[PDB]
RNA sequence: GGGUGACGGGGAAUCAGGGUUCGAUUCCGGAGAGGGAGCCUGAGAAACGGCUACCACAUCCAAGGAAGGCAGCAGGCGCGCA
RNA sequence: AAACUGCGAAUGGCUCAUUAAAUCAGUUAUGGUUCCUUUGGUCGCCACUUGGAUAACUGUGGUAAUUCUAGAGCUAAUACAU
RNA sequence: UGCCAUGGUAAUCCUGCUCAGUACGAGAGGAACCGCAGGUUCAGACAUUUGGUGUAUGUGCUUGGCUGAGGAGCCAAUGGG
RNA sequence: CGUUCAUAGCGACGUCGCUUUUUGAUCCUUCGAUGUCGGCUCUUCCUAUCAUUGUGAAGCAGAAUUCACCAAGCGUUGGAU
RNA sequence: GAAUGGAUGAACGAGAUUCCCACUGUCCCUACCUACUAUCCAGCGAAACCACAGCCAAGGGAACGGGCUUGGCGGAAUCAG
RNA sequence: CCUCUGGCAUGUUGGAACAAUGUAGGUAAGGGAAGUCGGCAAGCCGGAUCCGUAACUUCGGGAUAAGGAUUGGCUCUAAGG
């Protein structure tokens, strides 16, 4: 029902942001964003919480070469939450996911950005840390 | 806070609820230990001294004197120390304790009253329950009641009547020793 | 509005203002400006530096 | 890996009026075999689930709906726990009941959950899927029945039932409430157990005389009672009200020994969450077949149930998972009986509108919804309301013999035939499946979805629910509270529910009722408040407090003077939202 | 330096005289308690049916925290010809 | 009964992962060391016997939850001291 | 201090919730209007906050040299940070 | 053809047109020289309408949909070679 | 396709390509700062180019007009771009 | 790069401003070649000591291959005639 709010989004396709779950993957490329129109010359860019389409780039050969949907969980580029606060995250990262939003991990390193984890319960879940 | 405030020198205490931080403002950011007057808590308690010997924490964690802070720090302990009773010869074990310092951030305090001043109040000052046992060791007997060596610790010694056992009471006593 | 400590120095930070930092070991800093989280990224021991609290309360100032 | 089960419904299927028919039409048969075997003689229909295909067909053709066929995994084939006969209901594992930690069932009914505590219990010797005690209980090594087996196998352990069917219990036992709890004196508690259940009032009535509330009083006081091992409680709650429920879910947490086993069954889940420590769900088709999951946590046990989905068999069993102008207007009435004051606030009743009373039994909720229909008369004032009204009572018997059809056309044939009201109440209470059979051989559950669609088919201004929640399915109740909602939104008639499930009243709710003031005294009804204002009021009144799981946001119940309930009193937000 | 379908030995199996092969396995010796490390107590331990970390597995939590080690004996899962 | 005190919990049991002059075996050294216990030797102005502390017991508790524990009363020792 | 002839001109599309697993449909599947919460692209602003810049050449720190040293400074096309 | 039914959607054999975002014909203009492909950047115009607004059609139950009308207001992207 | 040399090939190359790591305002998407200009003044002071000149739409015309026809219209003198 | 000896008056002028465009320098959040024909341009790298150094090889090389660590100030010690 509560709807996203926008976010200062800070990675542009073609970012490796770090695979945070246990599939195997260690990266992440970011080829695509979902639910982007677009401009003329402007890269799509995807904030924490947002859905994007990943290349793996780096980890076992069962994911490599072959496109996967992922959430953005954390992301270093510093965003603002309504309540005045801006929280940026020392690393990017994200996880491997499927179009309806269920992990196809198990477990999310790492604490998961709030934003993120009100928007996309079960990588919620699976979350130890929030924000 | 639910504030656990002991009379030591009647043998009786109390647990006291107490709301608004102004009323409890007088202990916060004060160390274990500290003797605090307790005449701002309220009137009833006009000019009464309370030392601050830390109860516990919220979540369950005593507080332990030497830490500081106002949070949660845990420690290895062993035999001879608060918060921990060790399970076997020479045991040590890590558990969290808490800052000797006091903050809303507690479940209860707890206080020692030092001086009572001019008021009484009701299950504290008026009821006095005595010392459970009597003296034991001689030279304790001794101390007691005043006698010195060259006077029969036998016969000044404490007894206890134990009644309702069934039949009759035992003018019951102790085994001195030394 | 629970005002929040700063981190570094000591400061309180007021809800407008300042910083949050969240490291992925899964632990967070508040930071007052960024002359304290440029502080806090160098890896300078806050106990070394005069202006922060912790070196007054180490080295006894006031009271 | 699939499997099929073939079903007889044995009440259904009359081999002599229908002819042999199955055979004729089905194609393993037509070629030559014997999947089928029937002849004009004989009781019931036998299929082999081995050489049916399952195509569908013996089904569409028998005349009674008499035959099933279902498709279950094949992983399940291993572990059957019991099958009574051939095509019929197939149980699958046992609950793992844990010495002094009480167990909590949860599970719609018809999943082998019956079988599943006469098993426990000791009457239903496992038979395995064979259709021994050695055999079962090398079958359950490894794991805590076993343990269990061997401990009701030499030391007699003694099976005690708090019965589901409350209503029955008075016409078989006789004498005043005092008299049979003496009688029954093992343990020599009657008073602690009274005080706790409250049956200071009951002791010198009889049995016949209770409400429904005061019946399960009357029957876990009985059970708290008799020392025994092994107690099996099955939906203590249903009829209760709120802190009435508590209470007995505290007797039952006292109860617990080390020595003794305990296993409750309930539906309310926050009273299932207070109650136990352990929990295993029950997930299948209805009817056909019923799987005891693994023993989870209490929070993770019902946040799996919410789910529809086991994370560990990896089995999605629900498809769907369960999370969450002015008419009139009263004056200040007052209704003095003598000694009883029985009061009211003014307020406004805006149409299209579901109004929860929050109360007690006792309250008078009962005695106030009879004033406003006209079904009890006014000592003073004098609520005349020239308005049709409609009511949902809580005690429900069969004593019309025929079929639900008949009473269903005989109360209401517009509505019976309305396709509204059939979406609206019809197809979600299943009356589609109840329609064929006698209202003599209903279930509870079934009785309680009959009288939510028979009262709201019969026209009115003002329909009034006593215990809708009661005995039915936690699935079902949330069905019948969106049932009441949208004939209600369709309609623009006000309801007015008596409900003591915190779940069903913030579902329901729009305006809330509060009453006040013990029982047998001084009632004083508030003016309809919100909701986020009302409940709180409530909760205040029998000092209770709530929190949210983040992950389906269902209520929990707190602990007297932990952190949380504090807080929560201190700031007024008893529960949220 | 690498390997070992390597814990050492007493011994076992074959055998004319020689040998060939085996010795996880009830006695003796060693080493180890998921993996690595550090240590308290104590005459004796770098103990694991003692603690402290990390890793790897996993359990309740009211999510703030808390606990864990069958290469003891039963027993389970799994692996498998066993 | 409890609780403090002392002793034991380093044996036994399991397994054979490691480990190839290592383990291990026979052989010898400790005139290069430790050793609870056992056994035998030694054991020349409070002493008509000193100090205070604590547990069980009593009673307020805190925490959702552990073989968690805190504060207040007492009271011993072959414990701890002189 | 104002009027206004004439010119110019601007807003856009989407998602989620709800209606609703409802109409419709044998079933599979599966809408819509009113509401509510937000977002895209575009436009016009602005600097409380976050960020960027920074020769206030503001204030430390530091290299090589130069005022005999201390101190106070300067030079190295903005010495570097 | 479209189960059936020429025309919902199509449409053979024939036939009538429009267009100058194709390519040819042509050689009027420029050889005392009109800077010769693409891309980038920027504005504007057209409609022969992909999307969006309002509608008529169906071989439109719903969903998805093609067919047609008013219509050029607003859009119509990021990359690999 | 074989001293019109074929096949090879360490070392070397301001030679021609392709990918990866690092690095970056190349880009998303631009911003701010410095010096020298441009800017205004004193003084000094050129050139190329020039039929006449210098607002448009359409028409016709050597088939893309500043001038002609028919319409729209037209307001001194200048500055930086 | 800074200084003395010696030598100059900033390269055919000055003043006042600190707009846009430029020329020459810098810096940039998050991303990191998505830019472009093309990493063009800039940026990374860089000195020394101590380790450590592959393919291939004409056995010479490749080789500062690659990849690491250290580096200031001060007070001493030892070693070299
Ligand atoms: N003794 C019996 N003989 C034959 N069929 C039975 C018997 N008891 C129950 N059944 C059938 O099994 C079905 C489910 O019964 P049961 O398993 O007891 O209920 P639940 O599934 O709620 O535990 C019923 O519909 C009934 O037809
Ligand atoms: N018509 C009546 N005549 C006499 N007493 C009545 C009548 N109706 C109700 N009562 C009494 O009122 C009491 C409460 O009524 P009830 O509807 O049972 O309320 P609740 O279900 O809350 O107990 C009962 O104990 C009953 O004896
Ligand atoms: S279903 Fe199995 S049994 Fe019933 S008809 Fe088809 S085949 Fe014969
Ligand atoms: S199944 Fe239906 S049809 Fe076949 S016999 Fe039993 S009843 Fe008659
Ligand atoms: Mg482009
Ligand atoms: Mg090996
Ligand atoms: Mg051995
Ligand atoms: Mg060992
Ligand atoms: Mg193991
Ligand atoms: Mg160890
Ligand atoms: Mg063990
Ligand atoms: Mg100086
Ligand atoms: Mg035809
Ligand atoms: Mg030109
Ligand atoms: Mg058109
Ligand atoms: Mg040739
Ligand atoms: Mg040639
Ligand atoms: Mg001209
Ligand atoms: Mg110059
Ligand atoms: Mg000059
Ligand atoms: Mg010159
Ligand atoms: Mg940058
Ligand atoms: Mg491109
Ligand atoms: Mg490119
Ligand atoms: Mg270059
Ligand atoms: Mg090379």
């Amino acid at each position: 029902s509560g709807a996203k709010f926008r976010i200062s989004l800070g990675l542009p396709v073609g970012a490796v942001i770090n695979c945070a779950d246990n599939t195997g993957a260690k990266n992440l490329y970011i080829i695509s964003v979902k639910g982007i129109k677009g401009r003329l010359n402007r890269l799509p860019a995807a904030g924490v919480g947002d859905m994007v389409m990943a290349t793996v780039k780096k980890g076992k050969p069962e994911l490599r070469k072959k496109v996967h949907p992922a959430v953005v969980i954390r992301q270093r580029k510093s965003y603002r939450r309504k309540d005045g606060v801006f929280l940026y995250f020392e690393d990017n990262a994200g996880v491997i996911v499927n179009n309806k939003g269920e992990m196809k991990g198990s477990a999310i390193t790492g604490p998961v950005a709030k934003e993120c984890a009100d928007l996309w319960p079960r990588i919620a879940s699976n979350a130890g840390s929030i924000a | 806070m639910k504030l656990n405030i002991s009379f030591p020198a009647t043998g009786c205490q109390k647990l006291i609820e107490v709301d608004d931080e102004r009323k409890l403002r007088t202990f916060y950011e004060k160390r274990m230990a500290t003797e605090v007057a307790a005449d701002a808590l309220g009137e009833e308690w006009k000019g009464y001294v309370v030392r601050i010997s830390g109860g516990n924490d919220k979540q369950g964690f005593p507080m332990k004197q030497g830490v500081l802070t106002h949070g949660r720090v845990r420690l290895l302990l062993s035999k001879g120390h608060s918060c921990y009773r060790p399970r076997r010869t020479g045991e040590r074990k890590r558990k969290s304790v808490r800052g000797c310092i006091v903050d809303a951030n507690l479940s209860v305090l707890n206080l020692v009253i030092v001086k009572k001043g001019e008021k009484d109040i009701p299950g504290l000052t008026d009821t006095t329950v005595p010392r459970r046992l009597g003296p034991k060791r001689a030279s304790r007997i001794r101390k007691l009641f005043n006698l010195s060596k060259e006077d029969d610790v036998r016969q000044y010694v404490v007894r206890k009547p134990l009644n309702k056992e069934g039949k009759k009471p035992r003018t019951k006593a102790p085994k001195i020793q030394r | 509005m629970k005002v929040e400590l700063c981190s570094f120095s000591g400061y309180k930070i007021y809800p407008g203002h300042g910083r949050r930092y969240a490291r992925t070991d899964g632990k967070v800093f508040q930071f007052l400006n960024a002359k304290c989280e440029s502080a806090f990224l160098s890896k300078r021991n806050p106990r070394q530096i005069n202006w922060t609290v912790l070196y007054r309360r180490k080295h006894k100032k006031g009271q | 890996k699939l499997t099929r089960i073939a079903i007889v419904n044995h009440d259904k299927c009359k081999p002599k009026k229908c002819r042999q028919e199955c055979k004729k039409s089905c194609p393993v048969v037509r070629m030559g075999k014997l999947c089928i075997e029937v002849t004009p003689q004989s009781k019931i229909a036998w299929i082999s689930e081995t050489l049916c295909i399952g195509c569908g067909i013996c089904i569409k053709k028998c005349p009674f709906g008499a035959l099933s066929i279902v498709n279950l995994p094949s992983n399940l084939e291993k572990e059957t726990t019991h099958r009574y006969c051939a095509n019929a209901f197939k149980l699958h594992r046992l609950p793992i009941p844990r010495p002094g930690e009480v167990l909590g069932l949860v599970g719609t009914n018809g999943i082998g959950k019956s079988t599943a505590l006469k098993i426990l219990a000791g009457k239903q010797k496992p038979n395995l899927g064979k259709y021994d005690w050695q055999e079962i209980l090398t079958y359950f090594r490894g794991s805590e029945l076993q343990n269990y087996f061997t401990k009701i196998l030499e030391d007699d352990l003694k099976a005690i039932i708090k019965p589901q069917y409350v209503d029955q219990i008075p016409k078989a036992a006789k004498g005043t409430v005092g008299s049979i709890l003496d009688r029954k004196d093992e343990t020599k508690t009657q008073a602690i157990v009274c005080q706790q259940l409250d049956l200071t009032h009951l002791k010198e009535r009889n049995v016949e005389d209770l409400s429904g509330g005061e019946l399960q009083r009357f029957a876990c006081a009985v059970v708290c009672i008799q020392k025994a091992d092994i107690f099996m409680f099955d939906e203590p709650s249903s009829y209760l009200d709120v802190k009435q429920r508590l209470k007995a879910a505290i007797t039952i947490r006292s109860l617990i020994n080390p020595d003794r086993y305990i296993i409750v069954v309930e539906h309310d889940l926050s009273v299932l969450d207070y109650l136990s420590d352990f929990i295993c769900c029950l997930y299948g088709v209805p009817s056909a077949y019923g799987v005891v999951t693994m023993p989870f946590s209490v929070r993770e046990g019902i946040n799996i149930f919410l789910d529809g989905y086991v994370p560990t068999e990896n089995l999605r069993f629900r498809d769907a998972s369960l999370v969450f102008m002015c008419m009139y207007k009263y004056p200040g009435m007052k209704k003095k009986m003598g000694e009883f004051e029985l009061a009211i606030v003014a307020g406004e009743f805006t149409d299209s509108e579901i109004m929860v009373m929050l109360g007690e039994n006792g309250t008078g909720k009962t005695t106030f919804i009879r004033m406003l229909a006209g079904r009890l008369k006014p000592d003073e004032g004098g609520e005349v309301p020239v308005l049709n009204v409609s009511y949902k009572p809580q005690k429900i018997s069969p004593k019309s013999t025929g079929s639900v059809r008949q009473l269903l056309h005989e109360k209401i044939r517009d509505a019976y035939t309305h396709p509204q009201f059939v979406t609206d109440v019809m197809k979600p209470l299943q009356i589609e499946n109840i329609i064929d059979q006698e209202v003599q051989t209903l279930s509870g559950g079934e009785l309680q979805r009959v009288a939510l669609a028979l009262c709201l088919g019969k026209p009115a201004d003002v329909y009034l629910i006593d215990e809708p929640s009661a005995y039915l399915d936690s699935e079902q109740r949330l069905m019948a509270a969106r049932v009441v909602k949208r004939f209600i939104l369709h309609a623009k008639k006000t309801a007015f529910v008596v409900e003591h499930d915190f779940i069903m009243a913030t579902y329901l709710a729009d305006r809330v009722i509060v009453f006040d003031g013990v029982p047998s005294k001084n009632t004083v009804a508030n003016s309809p408040q919100t909701l986020l204002a009302g409940m709180n009021k409530f909760l205040s009144q029998l000092e209770i407090t709530f929190r949210r799981d983040p992950n389906n946001y269902r209520p929990r119940i707190n602990k007297l003077n932990s952190i949380k309930d504090v807080e929560q009193k201190k700031s007024g937000n008893y529960f949220f939202l």
